[PDB]
C-alpha cells in the first residue's frame, strides 16, 4: 500500500462526500492522513504495511474522516469569538447503540485530538447513572417495571449531577480551572454497578476545547405515548422520563454523530460474539441466556426510539452540524451515500 | 470522480518535474512511484506517445531516487 494507493482508498470511503472534503483537499493533506494513520496503527499496535481490509477501512474510511469532521467543527466553533474572548468547550455528542465501535471510536478520536493540540475529555452517559442505592430506590418505585430495575433506560441517570457536571466542564476556558471527570464502575456489587469513588476520578486542567459525549440513548426524543405503549407497556414511564432529558443533555451538545445501524438485533449478535470470544478463550463470559436477557431488555427502548433519529434527527441538533455514519454488520461505514 | 484521479496522476508527473520536489514524494511509494502511477494511468486509458514520454520520465525519477536512497 503506497501513498498513492492509500489516496485512492481514502477517496473511495463513504464519508469523504459527507465531511465536505474533496480530492484536492485529500491530495493537499495526504501527509496529515498518513501521519494520522501511523499514529492510529501504533495506538492499536497495527502494522500499517500489513493491514487487512477491515483495519484499513476503520483507519481511513471510519476514524480519520470523523476526526477531520470534528476538528472542522471545533474550527468553526472557535472562529466565532475575538481575542481575549474566552472560548467555551465544544461538546460533541455521539448517538450510537451499544457495541457498535461507538466506544472504541471515541477512544481513537480522543487520541488524535491530544496529538494535534486540542485537550480532549471523554464522558459516557453511563457515568451519570444513579448510584447503587439511588438505582435501587428507582427500582422500588416501579416494582412491576423490569426495565427500570437495572440501568440504561430513562430514569437511571442522576440528572442534577449531570447538569452540574456539564456546567462545570464549560468553565474550563482558562488554565488553572479544573473539573473532575466522574467515572462509573460497572462491576460493583456482583456486576450491577456503582459510581467510582470520587477520589479515583481523572481531572482535566486548562481550557478544554472539545468534549466527547457518548451514549446508547443520546438524541432519543420524547415520543407520543401511542408509539410507546404498543412497542412495550414498560416504556411509558421510560417515555415520560426522557421528557426531562430534553433539557439536561440536548442543551449542552452542539455537534452530533449518529452511528446508524441496519437492524437493532445486531446488538445482541455483537454482544454474544464478544462474550463467546471470552468463553472460547476461557474468560469471564456472560451465559447465552444472561446476554439474551441483558440485550433483550434494552431492545424495547431501541425499537421505540431509533426510528425517530433516522426520520427527523437528534433533538438538540442543528442539521448542518450532525454527521450520520451508517455502519454495516462488521461495524464499518456503509456507502449508503 | 475518476478524472479527479487521472488529473491527480498526471499532475503528479508535473509535481515531479523538479529535482527539489522529490523530498516528500520519495519517503514512501518508492523509487517506483511514477512507474506504478504510469501503471494506473495506462489502466485508466492513456495514449501511446504520452506513454512513451512517461516511461522515460518515470525511469529518470527512478534514477534520481536511487541517487539518494540507494544502497
Amino acid at each position: 500500500s503506497s501513498v498513492d494507493d492509500m489516496y485512492d482508498f481514502i477517496c473511495s470511503g463513504p464519508l469523504i462526500s459527507k465531511i465536505g472534503l474533496t480530492p484536492e483537499k485529500v491530495a493537499e493533506s495526504i501527509d496529515e492522513w498518513i501521519e494520522y494513520g501511523l499514529r492510529l496503527c501504533r495506538l492499536f499496535q497495527l502494522n500499517q504495511l500489513s493491514l487487512n481490509e477491515a483495519q484499513k477501512i476503520r483507519i481511513y474510511h471510519y476514524y480519520i474522516p470523523v476526526f477531520m469532521w470534528c476538528e472542522q467543527e471545533i474550527s468553526q466553533h472557535s472562529s466565532k469569538f475575538k481575542e481575549e474572548e474566552e472560548i467555551p468547550p465544544l461538546v460533541i455528542g455521539f448517538s450510537a447503540p451499544q457495541g457498535c465501535g461507538k466506544t472504541t471510536l471515541v477512544f481513537a478520536l480522543e487520541y488524535l485530538f491530544k496529538i494535534t493540540g486540542r485537550k480532549a475529555a471523554t464522558m459516557s452517559i453511563d457515568d451519570f447513572y444513579l448510584t447503587a442505592e439511588e438505582q435501587a430506590k428507582l427500582r422500588d418505585s416501579n416494582p412491576g417495571n423490569l426495565l427500570l430495575e437495572f440501568r440504561g433506560n430513562a430514569g437511571s441517570h442522576d440528572l442534577p449531577f449531570s447538569v452540574e457536571t456539564m456546567t462545570a466542564l464549560s468553565k474550563l476556558t482558562k488554565e488553572g480551572v479544573k473539573v473532575k471527570l466522574p467515572r462509573y464502575d460497572k462491576s460493583a456489587y456482583s456486576g450491577r454497578g456503582d459510581r467510582a469513588d470520587p477520589s479515583e476520578w481523572p481531572e482535566v486542567e486548562g481550557p478544554l476545547p472539545v468534549i466527547l459525549f457518548e451514549g446508547w440513548m443520546l438524541g432519543f426524543k420524547p415520543l407520543p405515548p401511542e408509539v410507546v405503549k404498543a412497542v412495550d407497556p414498560q416504556l411509558e414511564t421510560i417515555n415520560k422520563n426522557m421528557e426531562a432529558y430534553y433539557d439536561a443533555w440536548h442543551k449542552y451538545v452542539k455537534s452530533w454523530i449518529v452511528i446508524k445501524i441496519q437492524d437493532p438485533s445486531y446488538v445482541y449478535q455483537w454482544r454474544l460474539q464478544a462474550e463467546i470470544a471470552m468463553r472460547a478463550d476461557g474468560k469471564p463470559g456472560m451465559s447465552d441466556e444472561e446476554v439474551k436477557d441483558f440485550v433483550s431488555r434494552y431492545m424495547p427502548a431501541y425499537k421505540a426510539y431509533l426510528p425517530t433519529l433516522y426520520s427527523e434527527g437528534p433533538s438538540g441538533s442543528d442539521p448542518k452540524h450532525v454527521l450520520l455514519i451508517d455502519i454495516d454488520e462488521g461495524r464499518n461505514p456503509i456507502l449508503g451515500c | 470522480s475518476k478524472e479527479a484521479t487521472r488529473k491527480y496522476y498526471l499532475d503528479l508527473f508535473k509535481r515531479a518535474d523538479f529535482t527539489a520536489n522529490l523530498p516528500k514524494l520519495a519517503k514512501k511509494g518508492g523509487p517506483d512511484r511514477l512507474n506504478d502511477a504510469l501503471k494506473k494511468l495506462r489502466k485508466a486509458g492513456i495514449s501511446e506517445e504520452k506513454f512513451a514520454e512517461l516511461k522515460g520520465a518515470a525511469a529518470k525519477y527512478a534514477d534520481d531516487w536511487y541517487r539518494i536512497y540507494g544502497k
